[PDB]
């Protein structure tokens, strides 16, 4: 299962 | 035995060729089970293992949205990082992300990972305690401050310790015929003449899983390390792996060189000899 | 699961016998064709791994991973080819070979 | 390469015989299949090594032993009218890493 | 920008037996960036039907790929793998050795 929370740099 | 799930994300920018290339792959200890390619004819998450295909359409409809979300962030991260380092858009750049969790022999959580890289070097990484970050330079500390405010470390700790692990166990049970089976290596030696007074003993190990293995040459019990040709564990194309180690033995001394093979599928470490 | 014609395909002598099988597991990598005469044992006659066509003798096996179906073409059908042809599919690192019901061919 | 002992054997209802299989090729993987008109080859059990048995698609009603690399006999606890089929034995060099092609034995016709 | 030279290994899935079909593998690993050209050679000529795996990288962010094709070796046919990368001036060619 992937990580759902979107992460930006 | 211990296990691990890990996802890999590679985003390479094409300046004149349009949107950047995005490739995502997921593994279970050595077994790829999902893939995604922005240039592929399918814009969905495709399976690479039979045990992942038994998931319902709700699973794939969800994993397609998530992998599309990763591509959108990496598309933005390419422009953000280009501005951080005051770089021109005249060239291509690489953004790589990897995260996952490890479980021990008891299948309990062992360690979590979440790491970024820009142009082949470490950019930012989640530390072992799953609460702090490691920022290489000022550009990375800017990201560190942004992720601290967004509470990114707290969201990963809930996933790495709670979801990555729980779904790894689900994948192991669904593929116990494959993932929980250990295929011991098939070992053999080859002797090749290289001169009138020297020869080459090559210790082989083929058709083993997982890829973790150890090949060692000894001479009268002493580990021959400096003078020992060792090749990287390579894949065979069917799921198993191969590796060989070689030493240049002077003619007549073959009887005192011994090859040692260590692998999870072996009850005891093998000791091979010529004659 | 492997579905086949599941019926006697009557092909005259000298024609092209065309039978196909569809598999369910998309991540399958190895595909085989076994022929089995009445009373005898199945023997391997063709194995294809890459997406496309492969010819060996009068036998021709086709692979299409997009539609998930494997077919087999027999050029110049002869009475010695009258047998039940089994289609087998498997995945990587697995020993569980999935065989279809089989398609019986009767050449006159 | 593969041989089976009971060529054209007839059985009874209670406490029937046990079909045997052997191969002289030093194969690791061995399996037992069932063939029925309309269903095809159906996997009963399979062994990936010495003393390592595993269940296939139809394990209910069968017990298999793997004590030697060569012999892989299929036992029958109690015969049922559903046991009327042709039993085949197969093997291949290894469970994985080798050529996945399967070698079949002569077969065993059985009626109840 | 960081650049890493690719490591090339030419080999076969099964022990080479003249006359039986097999797979010719060329495993490129430990390189950066990912833009790389890998072709398989038969007697100097390029093999057309050549498939490759999905791109992935190792702990140190170096990529690895496996290029494979189905073939049938003989005692006279010579096979090789030609790899061109930004870290190499001239395209490197590694001949297939039956014992490596």
């Amino acid at each position: 299962l992937l990580f759902g929370y979107p992460v930006y740099v | 035995g211990s296990h691990s799930m890990r996802y890999f994300f590679t985003s390479v920018s094409r300046p004149g060729r349009g949107e950047p290339r995005f490739i995502a792959v997921g593994y279970v200890d050595d077994t790829q089970f999902v893939r995604f390619d922005s240039d592929a004819a399918s814009q969905r998450m495709e399976p690479r293992a039979p045990w992942i295909e038994q998931e319902g359409p709700e699973y794939w409809d969800g994993e397609t949205r998530k992998v599309k979300a990763h591509s959108q962030t990496h598309r933005v991260d390419l422009g953000t990082l280009r501005g951080y380092y005051n770089q021109s858009e005249a060239g291509s750049h690489t953004v790589q992300r990897m995260y996952g969790c490890d479980v021990g022999s008891d299948w309990r959580f062992l360690r979590g990972y979440h790491q970024y890289a820009y142009d082949g070097k470490d950019y930012i990484a989640l530390k072992e305690d799953l609460r702090s970050w490691t920022a290489a330079d000022m550009a990375a500390q800017t990201t560190k401050h942004k992720w601290e405010a967004a509470h990114v470390a707290e969201q990963l700790r809930a996933y790495l310790e709670g979801t990555c692990v729980e779904w790894l166990r689900r994948y192991l049970e669904n593929g116990k015929e494959t993932l929980q089976r250990t295929d011991a290596p098939k070992t053999h030696m080859t002797h090749h003449a290289v001169s009138d007074h020297e020869a080459t003993l090559r210790c082989w190990a083929l058709s083993f899983y997982p890829a973790e293995i150890t090949l060692t040459w000894q001479r009268d019990g002493e580990d021959q390390t400096q003078d020992t040709e060792l090749v990287e564990t390579r894949p065979a194309g069917d799921g198993t792996f191969q590796k060989w180690a070689a030493v240049v033995v002077p003619s007549g001394q073959e009887q005192r060189y011994t090859c040692h093979v260590q692998h999870e599928g072996l009850p005891k470490p093998l000791t091979l000899r010529w004659e | 699961e492997v579905e086949q014609n599941s019926g006697p395909l009557s092909v005259p002598e000298g024609a092209i016998a065309s039978l196909n099988c569809t598999y369910s597991i998309r991540s399958s990598t190895s595909f085989f064709w076994y022929r089995q005469y009445s009373g005898k044992s199945p023997e391997l006659i063709m194995s294809i791994y890459s997406n496309g066509d492969k010819e060996d003798g009068r036998f021709t096996a086709q692979l299409n991973k997009a539609s998930q179906y494997v077919s087999l073409l027999i050029r110049d059908s002869q009475p010695s080819d009258s047998a039940t042809y089994l289609c087998a599919v498997t995945t990587d690192r697995s020993g569980k070979l999935q065989f279809g019901a089989g398609t019986q061919v009767v050449v006159t | 390469g593969v041989t089976q002992t009971p060529k054209f054997q007839v059985l009874k209802t209670g406490q029937s015989m046990t079909l045997q299989c052997a191969q002289d090729m030093n194969h690791e993987y061995m399996a037992w299949y069932r063939q029925d008109p309309g269903m095809g080859l159906r996997l009963i059990h399979y062994s990936v090594g010495v003393g390592i048995t595993d269940q296939g698609d139809v394990p209910d009603g069968y017990k298999v032993s793997r004590s030697t690399t060569e012999d892989f006999p299929l036992r029958l606890l109690s015969a049922a009218p559903s046991q009327t089929s042709v039993y085949f034995c197969a093997s291949r060099p290894g469970a994985a890493g080798g050529r996945p092609e399967l070698y079949f034995g002569p077969g065993t016709r059985l009626t109840v | 920008m960081i650049q890493r030279t690719p490591k090339i290994q030419v080999y076969s899935r099964h022990p080479a037996e003249n006359g039986k079909s097999n797979f010719l593998n060329c495993y490129v690993s430990g390189f950066h960036p990912s833009d790389i050209e890998v072709d398989l050679l038969k007697n100097g000529e390029r093999i057309e039907k050549v498939e490759h795996s999905d791109l992935s990288f190792s702990k140190d962010w170096s990529f690895y790929l496996l290029y494979y094709t189905e073939f049938t070796p003989t005692e006279k046919d010579e096979y090789a793998c030609r790899v061109n990368h930004v870290t190499l001036s001239q395209p490197k060619i590694v001949k297939w050795d039956r014992d490596m």
